């Protein structure tokens, strides 16, 4: 998971994000990666996929396609959340304290 | 290089649709094939989705320099 | 077959926290053959369950025993031999959460499967070898017959 995350995050379109946001994603993905270890240590899951009761791979499942769609959704939602140029930001401030 | 954001802002979208509607209300050529729409603003929204609008947005930095962005090469969004 | 799981269950409690609803009761049950505990909501108006009853609960992927998973739509009107002719109560629902036992820090094998029957919930908890064949976002038929 960590290897595949840093492969996607080094693509050119992620460079336009603020570095504080790229740290938060990596901090989150590291957090997710530690839950996978704790479960697979408890249940004796082997990372090669060979273990016979296949239902064990549902417990903390994550797939490359889901990681790719996750990073794109986050990066998109960050870019679209920026305060757009032209915004009359003082009038919004005035009314948000007045009301 | 152009440094400002590639997304079209809501203010740019509002004024492109407005200026194009006013131009389509006068007898300008329509660049899309209209399909029985009469309201000029509805025709302008088809031209935006089809990326056919002939407007350039001149973004102005506060020092007085400028960037010319085509309406067809901004990333439009709701 | 298309059976996922099958065991005989004994009812151990009917309402733990009082009768919150009229039609629905929260049955807590335990199985003889395997060490499986079962939480199950049933409509006790159409099907009445008492505190001592023993029932057979089959969970199946398809309602036709020939193993044809063809379910474009379910037609109540159509009449063909099926699995439901042997059982008194039938529900259709979706498996929506598989979750691990939190109550041991090491060397654990208990799993929880959650099925929702339109809001009537089931928790089936037991050894991983008995819950095999459950997957998230899968749709299952519960079937249930009381035993004398």
């Amino acid at each position: 998971l960590i290897l595949t995350t840093e492969s996607i995050m080094k693509k050119s379109e992620f460079l336009c994000c603020q570095d504080s946001f790229l740290q938060e994603i990596k901090k989150f993905i590291k957090g997710v990666s530690e839950k996978i270890k704790k479960t697979r240590d408890k249940y004796g899951i082997n990372d090669n996929g060979t273990t016979e009761p296949r239902v064990l791979y549902q417990l903390d499942r994550i797939t490359p396609t889901q990681v790719e769609k996750f990073l794109e959704t986050c990066r998109d939602k960050y870019m679209r959340a920026q305060m757009e140029p032209g915004s009359a930001v003082g009038a919004l401030c005035a009314q948000s304290i007045g009301e | 290089k152009r440094i400002t954001t590639p997304y079209m802002t809501k203010y740019e979208r509002a004024r492109v649709l407005g200026t194009r509607a006013l131009q389509i209300a006068m007898c300008a050529p329509v660049m899309v094939e209209l399909e029985g729409e009469t309201d000029p603003l509805l025709i302008a929204m088809k031209e935006l989705k089809a990326r056919k609008i002939p407007i350039i947005i001149r973004r102005y930095l506060p020092d007085g320099s400028y960037e010319d962005w085509g309406v067809d090469e901004l990333i439009i969004t709701d | 077959a298309g059976i996922l799981f099958e065991d005989i269950f004994d009812v151990k409690d009917i309402d733990p926290e009082g009768k919150k609803f009229d039609r629905v009761s929260r049955l807590h049950c335990e199985s003889e053959s395997f060490k499986m505990d079962l939480i199950l909501d049933v409509n006790i108006q159409i099907y009445p369950v008492d505190l001592g009853d023993k029932f057979r609960l089959v969970i199946a992927s398809t309602l036709y025993e020939d193993g044809t998973l063809d379910d474009g739509e379910y037609n109540p009107t159509d009449d063909r031999p099926s699995r439901a002719d042997q059982f008194e109560y039938v529900m259709y629902g979706k498996v929506y959460r598989i979750e691990g036992d939190e109550t041991s820090t090491e060397a654990a094998t208990r799993l929880s499967a959650y099925v929702s029957y339109g809001g009537l919930l089931m928790r089936l908890q037991g050894d991983a070898n008995n819950l095999h064949g459950f997957e998230v976002d899968s749709r299952v038929y519960l079937l249930m017959k009381k035993l004398a």
